[PDB]
RNA sequence: ACCGAACGUGAAGUUAAAGUGCCGGAAUGCACGCUCAUCAGACACCACAAAAGGUGUUAGUUCAUCUAAAUGAACUAGCCCUGAAAAUGGAUGGCGCUCAAGCGUGCUACUUAUACUUCACCGUGAUUGCUGUUUUGACGCUUUCACGAGUAGGCAGGCGUGGAGGUCAGUGACGAAGCCUU
RNA sequence: UUGAAAGGGAAGGGCUUGAGAUCAGACUUGGUACCGGGCCAGCAUCGGUUUGGAGCGGCAGGAUAAUGGCGGAGGAAUGUGGCACGGCUUCUGCUGUGUGUUAUAGCCUCUGACGAUACUGCCAGCCUAGACCGAGGACUGCGGUUUUUACCUAGGAUGUUGGCAUAAUGAUCUUAAGUCGCCCGUCUUGAAACACGGACCAAGGA
């Protein structure tokens, strides 16, 4: 929900030596158009000797799950910048949708690499789609059969602030 | 939530500075509080580092005078009223009043080995700390800098929970007879047109 | 009966206030059993009423009140900003106060 | 004396704009639209979903 | 606040009634007000702001 | 109205017909922006200062009816991190001009109480009501110079629900100054 | 603007009398009382003249019994009339249906 | 001297920067992780820390050995530990806090400046009209809009004191002037 | 000296209210039992500003949402039934391992025709809960409704009722409480300064 995926299609502007410029496209995680636009023409900054005031945006869409109630595993591969350098890596995330996976991806680099929004690339995003895929340890485990497990010591959370009866975490 | 003439908080397994916010709060807000078994209060960190803590706190000393200084309590009330005072605007006459809400009893003293005892789920220590963290009894970090008075509570604390659970063998042998006495009276009438009403 | 109360009880919490600036033009007031801005809502512009008691008799009667109304919530927690026609004293923080069930609305 | 706002005051809206009579009671603010069932996307569009 | 254009109350700068305390000449004034406010002559207005001026800029003819 | 639902429909049409034939339609770019002032008025270096002025916009939460251009793209570029602007939807207008709209009258802020107060002003462009000046404004017509300064700067509220948590860097970045192209709306409305 | 009400007088105490609308919780609870008369009350029945008007009397005997008549159809509905509202402890007015 | 915002006297609303466990107005709010310290850590300016180490723990990179049940090497960078010694007792502001009330990151609501919006009133500047009704104030009356920080300093309009010309055929021993006084 | 009041390592100040004291005002220069007025309030409706509701409804867009459900074809495994091999269960969820493809469970991919929902936007659509304000003072304007040289919500608040006038109400003084508040003058980039003058008062003083 803090993201959307988005196409953005766009090309050079037409001029008398190329009438027909190639049609370039970028599958984009962001959190409105005005952004999706932004990273698109920085990432076409980057890869090519393009600029935003000599290009132009044909076409912005939203890029709908495909099945969004379908328990997926997906690889995500990541270029970030840490204090020190710059890296490549890859990790492994369950969720029900492609957004979804990018935003957990984005709370985890935050959380153990210290790595902002700004400091990461998305390579690519693949729904990995035969248990043999599955490489990290963290998420195979949730892939064996008949899994079940309890929740062991369960707060209940409480309206009031003074409690008559004594505390129980059974569950 | 609701105004009462005066809580009784049970301190056992609450944790220090969660407990004294929460109080602090209701004093202000023109509550009476009474806080029991101080001696059975926590605090999240282990023993050791706790222990440390208040010798760093021992360490303060008026360096002129050592009688005008920082006057270290050692009983566990007294360490969890240092909690609370430190929350209050105690050089106010408004703070002065809301401190006059609030008492605190290592133990059960009468009156209220007698009254119902309440506890606050937002500080108690079973709900809040992670299963693994280690945590400090303020009873025995007392008894560690000073307090002279762990084993005399102990007994007296002792006596009071005989007599307490024979006053609830009592009251369960009553509410037995009372039960079977309204199972009587059940598919009565009105047993049925409460029924209908959700009583 | 033994219980004879058609208001519900309240308290004066504080003034609006920032940091270090008091309001007292405003005062914030707890509902008693009101937990939330929708259950606070129930109450705008309920009348309330601060009684206290004074030395000196006025027609026979050392019960004097000073009337309000329920202006709008406070926060997230069910608390109401009230509007008094003389300011409650600041020695009444914590007092008790009186909100009426009208002008009622059910 | 007082200025008073045409989007809550009905009559204000009728002074300054007379159509607002006629836009109402022909409901062109919730008008139906007359069409038909396309999908003009079924086709090479759908390389909205992979490349 | 306002990030001002301009300087906040400054006077026309013109003058507006004779500085003399004539009583005549007010008696002037008050016919050439009149005429200039009710007549659109351009030729009233200039003599209403030339019974304004001082002796220096009213050179002897 | 009626050149209104034409204009908008004939677009869906031509978006529907252009993913038929394999085609992408474009947009036309947008020819009006709406600019606020959302900065406060010290310590603002001498050139955005002066352009700032030239907009019209001396105080804070001020806005102005813009038509881009080169030139005036470049001075919106030079006030950016002061302002927060965008393209307003034609309801945006609307509002804006019933509800805050006030005319420049001898030099003078006198309200849109009228027709004739708008007649009387730029009837000699062939404005003759409130309808036409935002017929105006909206479609970046021939007289949209005189129509837009006729208007006096929309003196706005701050938003109900405040702005992000930290305003002043560009909305990509999570502030709220620079263009946000279609959220100027959802902007106004809670100002205005 | 006025709202006409009767205890019964002889079931409460309390006489036709008119109240506000805002000091008054309407209930859910009702009276079918397509069968009293009230056609000749108005605000001028009680412009201002104890003792009291044996039209006044009349009249409260007079709609007494065509209440106690409808009243006494539902079970335990004189009762509650006869008993005062008083708010316990614990009692919401937010929560509480009336 | 930084951030926000610049100030006539007020009412109501909304905010900025900053915050919302208590001191303190506002959540012990929703969420994904990381961290346990016998000198943890905690918010720009700003009230400091390095070279260098760790088989604490977490995530990554590249190789290699394995049914002919996983393991071996090298490395990267997060939090934590060591490196880290001063003189009165003492400072994340204090209390205190450990699935945090710490660190990274996302979200929902909420709190309140002399700032913004609408309205009232004061003043300043401009502005509309006023003679067969101009009426003994036209230096007046009247319509409308905008604006209001200030040392040195400039100017304007006023308040107060001794004495002088004129006027009130002014006050006063039936009490002038002075002095004391919720 | 007398009276009143306050007082835990200064006092004094601002803002606000309470308490106590003082002061003031409309039953008017009231008019002739009535008329009518003054002050403090309740309610109703209106106008201006504004914050809300689990708000309700209509319309539009998009992959003319994606899903799901239904129908059709294809596939595999964290392989259901069946079957075989077993260490343990008197196959008393026994159990594990193999095989293969709906069987005595299901799943995935593609797709055909219908139907929704989410999200975004529009409504000069509807209902509903609160707060603050009431400037002006014959008429004149713009509009609306027309049933009318009429009436209106349309160039700024009225209607009604109760109480009080031996007072509900307002101001000041004293004091309490909450919150904030360093000692002025001066030279100075910078003063509360551990910089200088100043114990206090009158009269004189540039
Ligand atoms: C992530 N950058 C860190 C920065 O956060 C900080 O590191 C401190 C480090 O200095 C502290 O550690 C240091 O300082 C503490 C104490 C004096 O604070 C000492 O007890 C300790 O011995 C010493 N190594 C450590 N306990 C926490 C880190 N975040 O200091 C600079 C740094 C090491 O680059």
């Amino acid at each position: 929900s803090r993201l959307n995926e988005y196409q953005v299609i766009g090309r050079n502007l037409p001029t008398e030596s190329v009438p027909e410029p190639k049609l370039f496209r970028m599958r984009i995680f962001a959190p409105n158009t005005v952004v999706a636009k932004s990273r698109y023409w920085y990432f076409l900054q980057k890869l090519h000797k393009v600029k935003k005031a000599s290009g132009e945006i044909v076409s912005v869409n939203i890029i709908s799950e495909a099945k969004p109630t379908k328990v997926k595993t997906f690889g995500i591969w990541l270029r970030y910048e840490s204090r020190s350098g710059i890296h490549n890596m890859y990790k492994e995330y369950r969720d029900v949708t492609r957004v979804g996976a990018v935003e957990t991806m984005y709370q985890d680099l935050a959380a153990r690499h210290r790595a902002r929004f700004r400091s990461i690339h998305i390579l690519k995003v693949v729904e990995l789609e035969k248990t043999d895929d599955v490489k990290r340890q963290y998420v195979k485990q949730f892939l064996t059969k008949d899994l079940k497990f309890p929740l062991p010591h369960r707060v209940q959370k409480s309206k009031k602030l003074f409690q008559a009866t004594a505390p129980t975490t059974f569950y | 939530s609701s105004f009462e003439k005066v809580v009784v908080i049970d301190g056992k397994g609450h944790l220090l500075g969660r407990l004294a916010s929460i109080v602090s709060k209701q004093i202000l807000n023109g509550q009476k509080v009474v806080v029991v078994r101080c001696e059975e209060l926590n605090i999240s960190g282990e023993f050791f580092r706790n222990k440390l803590k208040y010798h760093d706190y021992l360490r303060k000393a008026t360096r002129y005078n050592k009688k005008k200084g920082p006057f270290h309590f050692r009983a566990p009330s007294r360490i969890l009223y240092k909690a609370i005072r430190g929350m209050i605007p105690h050089k106010t006459a408004r703070g002065k009043a809301a401190l006059e809400r609030l008492k605190v009893f290592e133990g059960v003293p009468p009156p209220y080995d007698k009254k119902k005892r309440v506890v606050v789920p937002q500080a108690l220590r079973v709900l809040r700390l992670k299963p693994g963290r280690k945590y400090t009894t303020v009873g025995k970090l007392s008894s560690a800098v000073g307090w002279k008075y762990e084993s005399v509570v102990e007994k007296l604390e002792e006596k009071r929970k005989v007599q307490s659970a024979e006053y609830y063998a009592k009251k369960k042998a009553l509410t037995k007879k009372l039960n079977a006495a309204k199972a009587s009276t059940a598919e009565s009438e009105a047993a049925q047109k409460l029924a209908a009403f959700g009583y | 009966a033994e219980s004879h109360r058609l208001y519900v009880k309240g308290k004066h919490i504080s003034y609006q206030r920032s940091k270090s600036v008091t309001n007292p033009n405003v005062s914030l007031i707890q509902i008693e059993g009101v937990a939330s801005p929708k259950d606070a809502k129930f109450y705008l512009g309920k009348r309330i009423a601060y009684v206290y008691r004074a030395p000196k008799e006025i027609r026979g009667s050392k019960i004097r009140v000073i009337w309000g109304k329920v202006t709008r919530t406070h926060g997230n927690n069910g608390l109401v900003r009230a509007n008094f026609k003389k300011n409650l004293p600041p020695k009444t923080f914590g007092a008790s106060v009186r909100i009426m069930l009208y002008p009622s609305n059910i | 004396v007082l200025k008073k706002n045409p989007l809550k005051n009905k009559q204000v809206l009728l002074r300054l704009n007379p159509y607002a009579k006629a836009y109402a009671a022909e409901k062109v603010g919730s008008a139906k639209v007359e069409q038909a069932k396309v999908k003009p996307s079924k086709g090479q569009f759908a390389e909205v979903l992979k490349n | 606040g306002r990030d001002h254009t301009s300087k906040q109350h400054v006077r026309s700068g013109h003058r507006t009634a004779p500085k003399s305390d004539n009583v005549y000449l007010q008696l002037l004034v008050k016919l050439y007000s009149f005429l200039a406010r009710r007549t659109d002559a351009p030729f009233n207005k200039v003599i209403l702001k030339s019974l304004f001026l001082s002796k220096i800029n009213r050179p002897p003819v | 109205q009626k050149e209104y639902t034409e204009a908008e429909r004939s677009v869906i049409k031509a978006k529907r017909d252009a993913k038929a034939s394999n085609s992408y339609y474009v947009d036309a770019q947008p020819k009006l922006v709406f600019v606020v002032r959302i900065k406060g008025i010290n310590k603002i270096p001498p050139k955005p200062r002066k352009v700032l002025q030239l907009l019209r916009l001396t105080q804070i939460n001020a806005g102005v009816f813009v038509r881009l251009t080169k030139a005036t793209s470049e001075l919106i570029k030079l006030a950016e991190p002061y302002v927060a602007y965008g393209y307003p939807s034609l309801s945006t207008i609307r509002q804006l001009v019933y509800k805050r709209g006030f005319g420049k009258v001898n030099k003078q802020r006198i309200a849109l109480s009228d027709n004739a107060i708008i007649e009387a002003n730029l009837g000699k462009f062939n404005i003759l009501s409130i309808e036409d000046l935002i017929h105006e404004i909206y479609t970046v017509g021939p007289n949209f110079k005189q129509v837009s300064n006729f208007l006096w700067p929309f003196k706005l509220s701050n938003p109900n629900g405040g702005f992000r948590a930290r305003k002043f860097q560009h909305f990509i970045q999570g502030g709220d100054t620079g263009n946000r192209e279609q959220f100027i709306n959802a902007l106004v409305k809670q100002m205005n | 603007n006025t709202l006409l009400v009767s205890g019964p007088f002889k079931v409460n105490g309390v006489p036709l009398r008119r109240v506000n609308a805002r000091y008054v919780i309407a209930t859910s609870t009702k009276v079918n009382v397509s069968g009293v008369d009230v056609s000749k009350f108005n605000v001028e029945y009680f412009a201002r003249e104890k003792e009291i008007k044996a039209e006044r009397v009349a009249d409260q005997k007079s709609v007494d019994a065509a209440l106690l008549s409808e009243i006494k159809k539902t079970p335990l509905l004189k009762q509650y009339l006869a008993a005062s509202f008083s708010l316990k402890n614990g009692d919401r007015p937010h929560l509480l249906k009336f």
